[PDB]
RNA sequence: ACCCACUCCCGACCCGGGGAGGUAGUGACGAAAAAUAACAAUACAGGACUCUUUCGAGGCCCUGUAAUUGGAAUGAGUCCACUUUAAAUCCUUUAACGAGGAUCCAUUGGAGGGCAAGUCUGGUGCCAGCAGCCGCGGUAAUUCCAGCUCCAAUAGCGUAUAUUAAAGUUGCUGCAGUUAAAAAGCUCGUAGUUGGAUCUCUCUCGGCCGAAGCGUUUACUUUGAAAAAAUUAGAGUGUUCAAAGCAGGCCGCCUGGAUACCGCAGCUAGGAAUAAUGGAAUAGGACCGCGGUUCUAUUUUGUUGGUUUUCGGAACUGAGGCCAUGAUUAAGAGGGACGGCCGGGGGCAUUCGUAUUGCGCCGCUAGAGGUGAAAUUCUUGGACCGGCGCAAGACGGACCAGAGCGAAAGCAUUUGCCAAGAAUGUUUUCAUUAAUCAAGAACGAAAGUCGGAGGUUCGAAGACGAUCAGAUACCGUCGUAGUUCCGACCAUAAACGAUGCCGACCGGCGAUGCGGCGGCGUUAUUCCCAUGACCCGCCGGGCAGCUUCCGGGAAACCAAAGUCUUUGGGUUCCGGGGGGAGUAUGGUUGCAAAGCUGAAACUUAAAGGAAUUGACGGAAGGGCACCACC
């Protein structure tokens, strides 16, 4: 289940079980990594370079075609983003509900729903900080995070 | 979220033996499925089981034939010593003349009478019969 | 359901350990207030003096004097109400004499049709109350 | 019901299970070669795609996304792949 | 009380001393052995593997009041002599006396049930008493007081109290928590607990022939050391037996005084499943040879000297060869992105709808409220009613459902803005980030408190009118706080599914809500496709329903309240007979009301749950008789 809400959802990606580059594409892996070279360098986080390579050129997976995964070339390109972008996307949206709830202070659901953001950011930093990618010292705090945004 | 995948193979072993089935699938499989699962066969308590090869965690297709009584998992695994095999064995066999007790001890995956054999504890996995 | 961790012996053993005063025998005995709240102080026998013959009504489905002293014990200067079992026995008892009182066999709780009264004299004047009944010996004079 | 065997056919039995829950699991999904009449050129388009994929040559909305599979244009013509 | 005789200790000591210690005395703490009779002959009684005849003949084996007969046996006791001992005693030994009602006398509790064994007799008469509990006793008491008889253990047995088992009524094994006692109102959350798959010939040698680890750590398991005795277990051993003791055995000799266990922690050595843990990802990574530095216990039998220009060791870096150079998969785990939707989810603004109350004006008119009847109340200062307007404050009908959304509380006029969310779709991304949760925190109906605004309706309190024996209530007319909004407080509900969350498995069927997929055909877009509304299916979550010998349960009943003596997937809270009592007291929170935490003395044999049969109901529906009616 969800760990913030009563869902029990099943849905997600089903990866077929074949691992090997489709007989349609012809792309080379390093034609593969320069088109995610360019998609970075457009501003896009890696969720969405797999999801524009698979919608338009027929990347069916990048991991499949280059041996690596879009963060890990972004990374040793040397152009990734200097923290996840889940953890990203979360502080985002808690800058948002921070944003919405100083206007709205009547808005109980709102800091609720803030209280469950806050908490999943928190979980998350920990985890990357103790892969140690995120620096120890790393915090998230709500007073400045819209600049880490 | 599930812990002890040998916990959920060995419950749903039972309830489709419980049924009166003759296959029974069990997700995920692991090593220790597998040999608990060969410990069960050689004594003839199962029969025959393919191995279903997915690239993420492998299913088991367990053909049952209806000798099975009760397979279940012991947690947590508590170690056993020599001395303790004859209480555990009081505890959970029906009889002094079937049902074996699982244990994985440094020579492997063994009922209780062959980790006798070899004069070894360990841990226990579980019992059948 | 109950942790079974192999590392919940903590756990398991605090968890017995506070429910354990829910058990009302565990908790009368380990309290000490029951043992203070007892004349007799953890004894099973006490000495004490007659203080005066009372008559105790016996409950209501039954219908019947039951003859007892008060009786205030040597020890601790406690007041307690003893039952005289048998029948004749008052007469073997005065007033202002000792008499051993033991409890009357529920453990401080009132026995049949005897409203709160839990001991029973034992000995008067240093002679049983079975030996007076039974004839086998006389109180001194 | 006997699973993973040959000599009942269950094809119609597998592919209407869910794709998690399969045997082992495969997706609903496919990619498909699409002809624009007014282009030359293949575009590789992913059934479920959640981007307006435009003409390689050309500036023309080849699908549009949906809830789920993608809605292609009239007149492209569209072929699945394997 | 007797003694240093034993065991040992002290001193200058072979010699003295020792209330240490030994011996005896008192001793039903407790433990072992073990009397209170045995036998025979006649009379019965029983059976016979006797004749057989259920008439009977019957010393074959037996049983008894014979309170018949008879002798044999013996030790309790008295006592002598040894023996014992430091001196004695006690046992042991010997002799003398020592049994018939063998009076040389066995008791303690019971006889309704639990629980073995008398509804025999006399007395008493809810008294006296018995009774652990149920109960007995109020004129045959199977239960009290006794006589007789019987039974339980027996030199012992009853009583009180502590404690163990019984108690699976403290549940680790192994309990419960819908209704019997019980799941926090609801989420978040640190510690704690628990966590998916995955990796199969190297140092001095005189036995590939003594050795080193310098390499990757533990848990586990097995082993080996080390570990007082006594006790417990246990081997041997006729104490006359036994409890015991550590003795003893053979015709000077032979022999024992074993052995096991000794948990946790520490030490040690094999195994390497299971479980934790580690390296190579800006390569200041492994191996390999090269560029560069040192008194370097000798690289000077010669008086060292500056001819140690140097193997071996601690550095920093560069160029290289070389790795098959180095990243397990991508969970019917989780987070995040993305797509089209969806919902009485939330906040702000905005709009509409009648109704109610009030006000103004017009019409007509004497009644109008209100009730089980009335009365209080309004009314020719025109009420109620009809019409046209205005104002205010509430509320959002019908549509509206066993339908939706939300963590719960809860949420329903239009439109807009604001942020959020589930499910579905996904050949996207991260890659274990997870589950549950002390501490801590957010929200939390109604009522209630403080301040401000408002105040239509309803309305605690209160006033009046009724009903009534009384009513202080129900009913009526008014009506204060309140009910509405804003800002602070409170934190409680039958906050309920009286049912914790997460995960797996175990039947069938028809619906319904959202999303997606597929498909005859019918309609609208008045034209192609698409898109809506239908129709037929499939898949995924969701609210439910019916059904079923899945299974469970005391049952009611529950597809979970199942997969439970065939008991162990993870984890939180919590119950332990009924009352006292959610009380007292302490702490803490609050302005207050009160909230959280939370006893004990004492009292009691039941309280309670589910179901059954009756009885009753100021409950419903029927049927019948001129002792009912028409």
């Amino acid at each position: 289940g969800r760990m913030h809400a009563p869902g029990k959802g099943l849905s997600q990606s089903a990866l077929p079980y074949r691992r090997s580059v489709p007989t349609w594409l012809k792309l080379t892996s390093d034609d593969v990594k320069e088109q995610i070279y360019k998609l970075a360098k457009k501003g896009l986080t890696p969720s969405q370079i797999g999801v524009i390579l698979r919608d338009s050129h027929g990347v069916a997976q990048v991991r499949f075609v280059t041996g690596n995964k879009i963060l890990r070339i972004l990374k040793s390109k040397g152009l990734a983003p200097d923290l996840p972008e889940d953890l990203y996307h979360l502080i985002k949206k808690a800058v948002a509900v921070r944003k919405h709830l100083e206007r709205n202070r009547k808005d109980k659901d709102a800091k609720f729903r803030l209280i469950l953001i806050e908490s999943r950011i928190h979980r998350l930093a920990r985890y990357y900080k103790t892969k140690r990618v995120l620096p120890p010292n790393w915090k998230y705090e709500s007073s400045t995070a819209s600049a880490l945004v | 979220v599930r812990m002890n995948v040998l916990a959920d193979a060995l419950k749903s072993i039972n309830n489709a033996e419980k049924r009166g089935k003759r296959q029974v699938l069990i997700r995920p499989c692991s090593k220790v499925i597998v040999r608990f699962l060969t410990v069960m066969m050689k004594h003839g308590y199962i029969g025959e089981f393919e191995i279903i090869d997915d690239h993420r965690a492998g299913k088991i297709v367990v053909n049952l034939t209806g000798r099975l009584n009760k397979c279940g998992v012991i947690s947590p695994r508590f170690d056993v010593q020599l001395k303790d095999l004859e209480k555990w064995q009081n505890n959970l066999l029906p009889s002094r003349q079937f049902g074996f007790i699982v244990l994985t001890t440094s020579a492997g995956i063994m009922d209780h009478e062959e980790a006798r054999r070899k004069h070894t504890g360990g841990k226990i996995l579980g019992f059948f019969f | 359901g109950k942790c079974r961790g192999l590392r919940t012996a903590r756990k398991l053993r605090s968890h017995r350990r506070d429910q354990k005063w829910h058990d009302k025998q565990y908790k009368k005995a380990h309290l000490g207030t029951a043992l203070k709240a007892n004349p007799f102080g953890g004894a099973s026998h006490a000495k004490g003096i007659v203080l005066e013959k009372v008559g105790v009504e016996a409950k209501q489905p039954n219908s019947a004097i039951r003859k007892c002293v008060r009786v205030q014990l040597i020890k601790n200067g406690k007041k307690i109400t003893a039952f005289v079992p048998n029948d004749g026995c008052l007469n073997f008892i005065e007033e202002n004499d000792e008499v051993l009182v033991a409890g009357f066999g529920r453990k401080g709780h009132a026995v049949g049709d005897i409203p709160g009264v839990r001991f029973k004299v034992v000995k008067v004047a240093n002679v049983s109350l079975l030996a007076l009944y039974k004839g086998k010996k006389e109180r001194p004079r | 019901p006997l699973a993973k065997d040959l000599l009942h056919p269950s094809p119609e039995e597998e592919k209407r299970k869910h794709k998690k829950k399969r045997l082992v699991q495969s997706p609903n999904s496919y990619f498909m070669d699409v002809k624009c009449p007014g282009c030359y050129k293949i575009t590789t388009v992913f059934s479920h795609a959640q981007t307006v994929v435009l003409c390689v040559g050309c500036s023309t909305v080849l699908c549009q996304p949906t809830g789920g599979k993608a809605r292609l244009t009239e007149g492209c013509s569209f072929r699945r792949k394997q």
